[PDB]
């Protein structure tokens, strides 16, 4: 039994869903209280786009909050730690 | 629900919902009583013009600012500013909306507490918060560290933060800011021949300040240039005509930020209170502060203050240390935008001063565990 | 299985598996609580920064050493040091691993017993051992005989061993060591003009101590040189700038090892407590001890302490007797490396204090036949 | 002849002849350049107002202290302070007068040597001396033993002396003193609403500090009293009017002596650096030091610091040991008065650094056999 989330204590899900003009949050947790994820999206490093992408890291645990999501934001977030990436597909749902 | 990130500001109140790029309501914080009689009967004019409606009727009003230097000096006006902000500019009743206020560092305790009384008693906000106007301009700038220079229209404060821990002692507050610079440009346009004593043209000369003025890279070289050459004599059109040609009074207004001895302010400029604010910190975190010096505030939007600031703060720092200034082109609204980051955090939900938490402990709840 | 040769140390905890050259985890034994508030919300900073993570955030922390002079004075910190050692630096659960601790001579009995309680109860090590920090630096040095001078960062003890039999009576323990030298260099850099009172720059001046300082071969000749010449004025760059030029305060910090009257310590230097430790032994084994004087410990890595030590211990010994000092260039880690020899011996397998042997006899099992 | 017992001090230079009760010339050590122009012609105002003459013209001057924290940072000002001291306040030429200077412990060597250069070269004193500012406050207090707490305006140092032998290692020097307390009361009167940024009102708030402030016996009980009751709200009249009512900011300024975490100073209060200064001494002379704890210095003249000091130093000491604090009501001038004992001794006549003894050995004569 090898449960993943090694450097993660929580990885993103396989997909999220949010309404257009609605906010969501991604939840990775890391097994280290200083390990970061890369937040990539469909293979692009999620950078904190104002408030449309918000790394709230509670100790170890990194949480990507996407404000007023739009069908633009409907896509895959790969929280890519080196060696561990969860390609959730956010489902912004208009 | 959605939280309203309000911002008292100083001469530019800005408000909008938590979850926006830019605030939805940006207007000057003026309250104008009409001085003249009104011979037309049945006109039905109000006893109090507030906000941007009083920016179009300036030649008849006695415009007043309810926030002189950070402090609110007249609460019956500031209640009208907030009432106009919620009901007319944003058109949302604050009964079902939390409200993030932003108040500068080192204000009076009675200002912050009285602000909380006006928010809970009159407007009946369910849960408001009061956050420090320099930290939000560190949220928006995307830096976890670094001294931030929030040169507001009202007051200019140089708060340092290292690794998310603000340093309380090293915070330097300077009264000199955009309002006092506008008063000094009223003082030096009289030196050319154009008189401005009425406060209604306080908005005229400030507009001159928005367009023409710039922080010069050197001062004695530019005073050696503008006294002989005529390449700096730039004109401006007033709202009636009589275009005015400002020469050496152009870079001489914003230099008072760096020479407070022009207006009799004792202190050093904000190129040295930044350095005294870094030297007040410990001698190991200074390296990140010299690299991560943030500029914010409307007064910092002069063309070339990021190079003159870097030149002077490089001339004061040890020369082996890297100097970088993070000034994104939204310097003015960076106090608001981080507020739109602040109230949108899920971890910030515990930070709200609830009304049940208010009525148990009165107005002094603000300086307890909830801030 | 593999045994972990831990080492409490004093300001430099080192740990690694039995069977390595050098320890895999070398970091200072600090625990820092953050003194300042933190205005950034949602940062999620911990209540306790430990180890080398607290060496990068020094300008915000109140760094504390849980081991003052050999003794552990705060066990709730030392548990965090060990927990950070096993789980983060080595990433091995100690349930399936024996653990070799190293504790200095002449410590309190309650220190050693309490250490055994923390190892068996909290971490649940299956079989730990506590070995004397000077004998392992005799394993690593490849000598069966000879007085060993383990001048640790915390405490300096001059244990003699002849033919593998340590002499209990002749063991001399001196509180003066690297920590107290660092406090004295804080005391004499104030004599030049550079103030160090905050413990966060305790790590700055120690780094000065690592680079600049050296044990001079004579003292009054070098004080006659550095007061007139300027060949010893060597500079150093602090992490912000303001490079400092240490002249005669360079060889004056490590001379306190040889002149304890500088800091009011009554005792003689470690060039004479070595001689009093040899004269305390019998008068026939001294010949091998004068030849086989070992130096170990981080504090002994000054440039030229092996020649000044030999000069003084030759000036005190009978001059017909050969003086040699065995100091391999791994003086600092020699306490660990012999530990990597110690737990790797097959004959040492009987020496482990098993948990079945622990629970039958409580924490006082350490001073019985198993040590 | 008569010797002048000068005293650099920190914000209160005091000077007088050896053989007096109290010093004949007590005035603040300020040097003020006039900032403004002067439109009246022929007024003949000087380029440098020094001393008490610059205390009456404060609203036009940029007052500067040439002694920041013990050290002299600007010698061209301190020469003017001494020149004004000898020629105007005492009206004696120092050619035919020895001069006793008093310099704090743990100052830079260059400060003491440069002071000797300014005394012999410029003023041409025939024989000057530099004595330690805490020992003279042990002469005046009439104690042969005991730790003395000279909390000056500039710096606060806790020197122990037993049977006339000072302990060099146990001397604790703390930068926190009356100047930094005055800066903190400038920091917390802004918390009420009264702004003080100009250094000319540095003398106003210090006068508030002289009158209103007191060291409270408990802190959380008095913060529980002044937040609810109004018995501590005491008013003060500024030199123009607008009387100010200080409540809980009264006992909160001098508490920073006992809580240095208010202003970000790392160290413990002077109720614990006294205890760490006694515990640094040997464990048999402590009994006389706990009984003979002396307080001196202007900063120690708060109403009730002798009881709060005794309460805290009794709470830290072993409770079987008698605690007594010798604080005569001339705490401020006790550094001078023992100086008037010092230069009046006939055995002190050999101690003077003569000019013949100076010119043979240069400025480094001070750290030789003559001190």
């Amino acid at each position: 039994d090898e449960k993943k989330s090694t450097a993660f204590q929580k990885k993103l899900e396989p997909a999220y869903q949010v309404s257009k003009g609605h906010k969501i949050r991604l939840t990775v947790e890391l097994a280290d209280h200083d390990a970061e994820v890369k937040w990539l999206k469909n293979g692009q490093e999620i950078q904190m786009s104002g408030s449309k992408y918000i790394f709230e890291s509670i100790g170890a645990k990194r949480t990507l909050t996407i404000s007023q999501c739009s069908l633009a934001d409907d896509a895959a977030y790969q929280c890519v730690v080196g060696g561990e990436k969860c390609s959730t597909e956010l489902f912004v749902k208009e | 629900t959605t939280a309203l990130v309000c911002d008292n500001g100083s001469g530019l109140v800005k408000a909008g919902f938590a979850g926006d790029d830019a605030p939805r309501a940006v207007f000057p914080s003026i309250v104008g009583r009409p001085r003249h009689q009104g011979v037309m009967v049945g006109m039905g004019q109000k006893d109090s013009y507030v906000g941007d409606e009083a920016q179009s009727k300036r030649g008849i009003l006695t415009l007043k600012y309810p926030i002189e230097h950070g402090i609110i000096t007249n609460w019956d006006d500031m209640e009208k500013i907030w009432h106009h902000t919620f009901y007319n500019e944003l058109r949302v009743a604050p009964e079902e909306h939390p409200t993030l206020l932003t108040e500068a560092p080192l204000n009076p305790k009675a200002n912050r507490e009285k602000m909380t009384q006006i928010m809970f008693e009159t407007f009946n906000v369910p849960a408001m918060y009061v956050a420090i106007q320099a930290v939000l301009s560190l949220y928006a700038s995307g830096r976890t560290t670094g001294i931030v220079l929030d040169s507001g229209d009202g007051v200019t404060h140089n708060v340092p933060i290292y690794e998310g821990y603000a340093l309380p002692h090293a915070i330097m507050r300077l009264d000199l800011a955009g309002r006092d610079l506008t008063d000094y440009l009223m003082k030096i346009l009289t030196e050319r021949g154009y008189s401005f004593v009425t406060t209604a043209e306080r908005e005229i000369v400030r507009d001159i300040k928005e367009k023409l003025c710039y922080v010069a890279l050197d001062f004695e070289n530019e005073m050696a240039t503008a006294a002989s050459s005529s390449s700096l004599e730039k004109s401006y059109e007033l709202p009636d005509g009589q275009v005015i040609t400002i020469g050496n009074e152009r870079f001489r207004c914003p230099e008072t930020l760096f020479q407070p001895s022009f207006i009799g302010m004792e202190s050093a400029g904000i190129h040295e209170t930044t350095y005294n604010s870094i030297m007040k910190c410990d001698i190991d975190i200074r390296k990140d502060l010299y690299a991560n010096n943030v500029l914010s505030g409307g007064t910092t939007m002069y063309p070339g203050i990021a190079d003159r600031m870097q030149k002077e703060i490089t001339a004061l720092a040890p020369s082996t240390m890297k100097i970088k200034i993070i000034a994104p082109p939204e310097r003015k609204y960076s106090v608001w935008i981080g507020g739109s980051i602040l109230a949108s955090l899920s971890t910030f939900q515990q930070m709200w001063i609830s009304k049940q938490e208010y009525d148990e402990a009165g107005p002094s709840i603000v300086h307890r565990k909830c801030f």
